[PDB]
């Protein structure tokens, strides 16, 4: 399901939790903060 | 690691292989020149190569198309059986 693109809420504010398609990982800003803050290791990314 | 993808024993003996964790350059080092663990080396040829985040696939056919998961591969790719066949 794909949010509409009026954000006409009745007032409500939702924009820091729903995705934001200028980030390069399509991830809400309070998502970003949790990656951010978990320290991460092993991430298995391909390398070379 | 490696493993074996099959749609079925007898819906076709076709099938394709995963260096899972491994860069599709030394796949090709393991032709049939340097005998490595696995004996077999005619799809080493490949010709149909693909590299994916999960490894060195081979032996299956790259599309750019989108359908549910058929046999889970990893980071993203499913492989299924369809069509020529
Ligand atoms: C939610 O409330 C506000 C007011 O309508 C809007 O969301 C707000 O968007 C700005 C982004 O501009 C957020 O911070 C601001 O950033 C700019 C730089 O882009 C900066 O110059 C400003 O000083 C400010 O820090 C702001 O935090 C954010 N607030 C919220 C609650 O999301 C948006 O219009 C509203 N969304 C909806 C669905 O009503
Ligand atoms: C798997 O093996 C192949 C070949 O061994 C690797 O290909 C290599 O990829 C890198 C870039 O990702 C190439 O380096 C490039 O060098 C130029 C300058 O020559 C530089 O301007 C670029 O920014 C980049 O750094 C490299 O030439 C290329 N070949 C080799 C032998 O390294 C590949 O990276 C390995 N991993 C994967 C996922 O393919
Ligand atoms: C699935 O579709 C995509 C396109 O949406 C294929 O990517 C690339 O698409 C172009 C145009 O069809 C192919 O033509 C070539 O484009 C390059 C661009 O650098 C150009 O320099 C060449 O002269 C040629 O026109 C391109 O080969 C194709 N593949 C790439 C860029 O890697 C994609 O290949 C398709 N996936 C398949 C067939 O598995
Ligand atoms: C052999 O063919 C039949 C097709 O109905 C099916 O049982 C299956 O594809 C094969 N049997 C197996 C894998 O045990």
């Amino acid at each position: 399901y794909k949010t509409p693109p009026i954000k006409d809420f009745g007032g409500f504010n939702f924009s820091q939790i729903l995705p934001d398609p200028s980030k390069p990982s399509k991830r809400s800003f309070i998502e970003d903060l949790l990656f951010n803050k978990v320290t991460l290791a092993d991430a298995g990314f391909i390398k070379q | 690691g490696v493993s074996v993808i099959t749609p079925g024993t007898n819906t076709s003996n076709q099938v394709a292989v995963l260096y899972q964790g491994v860069n599709c350059t030394e796949v090709p080092v393991a032709i049939h020149a340097d005998q490595l663990t696995p004996t077999w080396r005619v799809y080493s040829t490949g010709s149909n190569v693909f590299q994916t985040r999960a490894g060195c696939l081979i032996g299956a056919e790259h599309v750019n198309n989108s359908y549910e998961c058929d046999i889970p591969i990893g980071a993203g790719i499913c492989a299924s059986y369809q069509t020529s066949q």
